[PDB]
RNA sequence: GACCCUGUUGAGCUUGACUCUAGUUUGACAUUGUGAAAAGACAUAGGAGGUGUAGAAUAGGUGGGAGCUUCGGCGCCAGUG
RNA sequence: UGAAGACAUUGUCAGGUGGGGAGUUCCUUUAGUCCCUCGAAAUUUGAGGCUAGAGGAGAAAAGUUACCACAGGGAUAACUGGCUUGUGGCGGCCAAGCGUAGCGACGUCGCUUUUUGGAUGCGGCUCUUCCUAUCAUACCGAAGCAGAAUUCGGUAAGCGUUGGAUUGUUCACCCACUAAUAGGGAACGUGAGCUGGACCGUCGUGAGACAGGUUA
């Protein structure tokens, strides 16, 4: 385990912040003197609590396999790419959001890409290709990714055609079972 | 007969 | 070893939630919907006889275009034990060799003298510490593709 | 031979064995009376004599014969809902109206459900990948009541390899504090961290050790948990290879190992604790010889540590005296689950608070 | 987040001005309720955090892990102006 | 359609020395006093106790012991362990 | 001189981690003496210890894959054409022979497989001619074939050979007539007639878009 570096800390900042609003918020320091900080394990970024980093410093580097939240991978040409496992963070700092009803929300759990024909409510003044949580009718965290048009686009698109393009789903929990 | 009858877990509804 | 099994199934079955997860097919039809450009071949059907395991799982990426069909999953073969010379139908618990393709083997693909890992709990064999037998190496010795069945000869 | 004969002799010699000095023969004993049950319940079951015989000597006959009925039968399907997520209610109307037949365990848990049946896969539900519930088992329910952990804790899981007791202590401390989650096996630690990053826990570390290593990797935790490895005596309906790969070797090796892990986690666990200084041994095995011979160990071999009420709703006192080997006194306050008087795999839980 | 200072401030300002606010309270449970009804009913209280009072931020403060107590003194207090206001607050909690 | 290869990318696997040490972290001890109120373990002298199954029966445990005497009930032997 | 307070702070040892700083070039398995220590249970075990084989220039990056995506290159460019039909595959036993262990038919045993009775995802109609792998009509052989009604088989293409329900269509089943209401070929264009896309450009790429251009 190691801390990040800056041009690693510049590029998960990148795409955190093409996902959401608020940063400062997660680096922001809480009640009892504590923050959360950016770990590495392998080729993987952990958000973390200080206080959780510091206390398994003990944990061997090949024995350690886990800490607080993965938030994704850094790739072998220095390229980050998020995760389901990073999708709650995304949900609580949210900048567009992306709501389907259950027909399309079942395909999307599957793994395909999120059309109008399952859009039921939609976030106004959004950019073509910009940063989109998917979510069901009931406000559940389904998945994360980029649309693919404008909301009037969308609007005015056909009913069986392409809004969003689906990066990441809840049903990889299904597969790294 | 050998089963708790307040707590004991039945396989049907009810 | 049959009027066993028939003991159990018929005096210790209780009501069970007994579903199981939709294909492949119908996931890639989803996905499909839910993908309009259809890249030309994008989907290539395995031809050959499979097996799986479980039923809704969630393949890697690696693998996930790959279908393998329900009329071509296989569940159960038939075993010949030598030495206790007869045949009996056993499930198979794993694919561990194709000596044709790794491809295949990370696929389940069945072909002629494969290695399988199949249950052998209902012979009672008696290891040599004196246990029973609850998995054993068998080689597929037929054409799956050719005959309805899964003919497997169990080393040991 | 004939297995409804079989069964016929065992109900026939279950009789005889409650009736034996009205009804008896001219001069069969009772010696010869239970060597017959004994050899015709390990040829219909399907058990070894080693393990057939520690199961009759624990339970009296027709007890024993429910006991093997239940070992027969599979186990009711169970789903805790995460409290970090959503509650039970919520979460009942919302699988009713996707399809599938739900209703509470019972009285001792607000945290679980039970599904009678269903119409769509249950780990494949929507919920469930957003990780409103997880598949568990109501034996492992009951540990973490045993151990229910507070905020702000460090806390150490020694064999977390599914991971639903560490997320059952996470939603207890409400993603506060620190858990240390230790499995030996790296195959199973991917399914481990899986769980957790589905049902959303972010006071966790996974780590790959032996747990007997812990007092010298970090120590001093608040609380302690210890699945122990066993026999799988009360798993037997998951996993029949109980019933005839279990001998003398392996229920001397086993033991063994579960007196080092409690020590390990008696020394891992400190005694000056602001909130808790607790130990909770818990095994899936029926077995005196994995079962409070392990605690009559560790009270025997550290005083510095007592026995505590478990604070669970059920379940039977443990055994104070066995065959020739007397205990404890305080052994009665562990208790005992069993799969025929409650619908749970054969389960042992206990409870020890540090002084020193 | 502000239903709860809100309370908060009720419990602790004059009583013309807590009126006020417990007025300001009823027509948002009015209008929006459900997305409010948690902070009322304790078994839909969350339990992914603890509350944070003194926060710096709105979000940073979990306002749906904790429960609107603040009834049990503004019902004994001194101005019956302020206690038909949360008798009609609760009505309306309780007609949602 | 399909087969082989090359480049870039993704996913996965492996390697990435040794010795001290920053940092981080667990435990024990020391400054270091006066009291008071409780708790645990050490010191005796006493008092009361032992109910898994089967066994008539609530069998701490070990030892000798075939015969025991408030001289009539017990033993032993049979069980059951 | 005032405030807090036996708590902090601080210090010494034993350790854990150390992808950071400075310097230089341990565990696991195997076989053995039943040789030693620790732990457990009592009438036996587990972990270490020994002998010598096998695993793990160095934080810059490197190796690797019958895998994925994009881009590109090479080979191949149709294909069947004395083809096809009614009797499964696997293992054992037997087995004339060939051979001097190996190949091995017909059978028989074991699995599939047993002690109580919807599938389908180009179709349809008319006419000519031909085939027989014959549904009917003609003649025969056999069957507890009494009679009647039939079943299986043989010679026969001379003569005839539907409709309904349902379905996206077809088939199966099921239902009405009828003597019966068979199946096919017209030869890579299923005799004649009728009827019911790929190249470039730009912008992106965890991915596509363009009333952008061109083209058979």
């Amino acid at each position: 385990m190691r801390p990040l570096t800056d041009q690693e800390m510049k590029i998960v900042l990148d795409k955190l912040a093409n996902y959401m609003t608020d940063l400062k918020s997660l680096i922001a320091p809480l009640e009892d003197g504590d923050r959360y900080v950016f770990r590495m394990q392998k080729d993987r970024v952990y958000y973390v609590k200080l206080s959780i980093a510091n206390i398994a410093t003990c944990v061997a580097r090949d024995k350690l396999l886990s800490l607080g939240t993965c938030l994704g991978k850094m790739t072998k040409s220095g390229k980050f790419r998020l995760h389901i496992t990073a999708l709650p963070i995304l949900a609580q700092n949210a900048r567009y959001k992306i709501w389907v009803k259950d027909n399309g929300a079942q395909p999307f759990l599957y793994g395909s890409n999120i059309v109008k024909a399952h859009v039921g409510r939609w976030t106004e003044d959004c950019p073509e290709h910009s940063g989109c949580v998917v979510y069901n009718m009931a406000d559940i965290p389904l998945g994360f990714g980029v649309t693919a048009r404008s909301t009037a686009e969308a609007r005015r698109l056909d009913p069986t055609g392409i809004v969003c393009f689906r990066q990441a789903d809840c049903g990889e929990y299904l597969r790294d079972e | 007969s050998f089963a708790d009858p307040e707590v004991y877990m039945s396989y049907t509804p009810r | 070893i049959k009027n066993k099994r028939a003991e159990k199934a018929a005096r210790f079955s209780v009501p069970i939630p007994k579903v199981r997860g939709i294909s492949e097919e119908e996931m890639f039809k989803v996905v499909k919907t839910g993908k309009k450009t259809h890249k030309k071949g994008w989907k290539r059907i395995v031809t050959k006889p499979t097996f799986v395991g479980p039923d809704f799982t969630r393949r890697p990426v690696k693998y996930e275009r790959f279908i393998r069909p329900m009329g071509l999953r296989y569940k159960k073969a038939n075993v010949t034990h030598p030495t206790l010379n007869v045949t009996v139908q056993l499930p198979i618990l794993s694919v561990k060799k194709n000596p044709s393709n790794p491809l295949y083997t990370q696929l389940g693909v069945l072909t002629k003298g494969t290695i399988i890992e199949v249950n052998v709990s209902d012979l009672g064999i008696v290891t040599a510490s004196g246990k029973i037998a609850w998995g054993r190496y068998a080689q597929i010795t037929n054409n799956p593709e050719n005959d309805g069945c899964v003919n497997a000869v169990l080393l040991v | 031979p004939d297995l409804q004969m079989l069964r016929t002799r065992i109900t026939d010699t279950i009789r005889v064995l409650e009736d034996f000095q009205n009804l008896a023969e001219e001069g069969r004993s009772r010696a010869e009376y239970t060597n017959q049950l004994l050899k015709d319940i390990c040829a219909y079951y399907g058990y070894n004599e080693y393990l057939a015989e520690k199961l009759l000597n624990l339970f009296p006959p027709r007890e024993a014969f429910a006991f093997f009925e239940a070992n027969e039968t599979p186990r009711p399907v169970v789903i805790r809902t995460n409290t970090l997520r959503t509650h039970r209610r919520d979460l009942a109307q919302a699988l009713i109206n996707r399809g599938v037949t739900l209703e509470p365990v019972g009285k001792w848990s607000k945290v679980g459900l039970q599904v009678f049946d269903s119409k769509v896969p249950l780990g494949a539900t929507p919920e469930y990948l957003a990780g409103h519930y997880i598949l568990q088992a109501a034996s492992s329910f009951l540990p973490v009541m045993a151990l229910c952990p507070q905020e702000n804790e460090r806390c150490l899981d020694m064999a977390a390899a599914p991971g639903g007791k560490t997320t059952h202590m996470a939603a207890l401390m409400k993603n506060t504090g620190v858990i240390f989650a230790n499995d030996p096996s790296k195959s199973r630690a991917k399914g481990l961290i899986g769980n957790i990053h589905r049902l959303g826990v972010r006071n966790t570390i996974v780590c790959n050790y032996d747990a007997r290593e812990f007092p010298r990797v970090i120590g001093g935790f608040d609380r302690v948990l210890l699945d122990a490895p066993c026999s799988g005596t009360g798993v037997i309906c998951k996993d029949p290879s109980v019933k005839t790969n279990r001998d003398a070797k392996d229920f001397m090796q086993l033991p063994h190992t579960q007196k080092q892990l409690l020590l390990a986690a008696i020394d891992s666990c400190n005694h000056a604790s602001k909130t808790g200084g607790y130990i909770v041994y818990s095994t899936c095995s029926v077995c005196v010889e994995e079962n409070e011979e392990v605690v009559n160990y560790a009270l025997s071999r550290r005083p510095n540590v007592k026995l505590v009420e478990t604070g669970l709703p059920f379940g039977k006192e443990g055994f104070t005296s066995y065959m020739g080997k007397t205990f404890h006194p305080s052994l009665k306050l562990t208790r005992r689950f069993y799969p025929h008087l409650y619908n749970v795999d054969g389960f042992f839980v206990a409870k020890f608070k540090k002084i020193g | 987040a502000f239903c709860k200072q809100l309370m908060t401030l009720a419990l602790q300002v004059p009583e013309k001005s807590s009126q006020a606010i417990l007025g300001l309270l009823q027509d948002v449970v009015h209008t929006h309720g459900r997305k409010v009804a948690a902070l009322w009913n304790t078994e839909e209280r969350k339990g992914d955090g603890t509350y944070k009072p003194l926060s710096e931020t709105v979000e940073g403060s979990n306002p749906f892990t904790t429960t609107i107590w603040e009834g049990e003194l503004l019902r004994k207090h001194y101005c019956p102006k302020v206690r038909e206001g949360l008798k009609a607050m609760e009505k309306e909690l309780r007609s949602i």
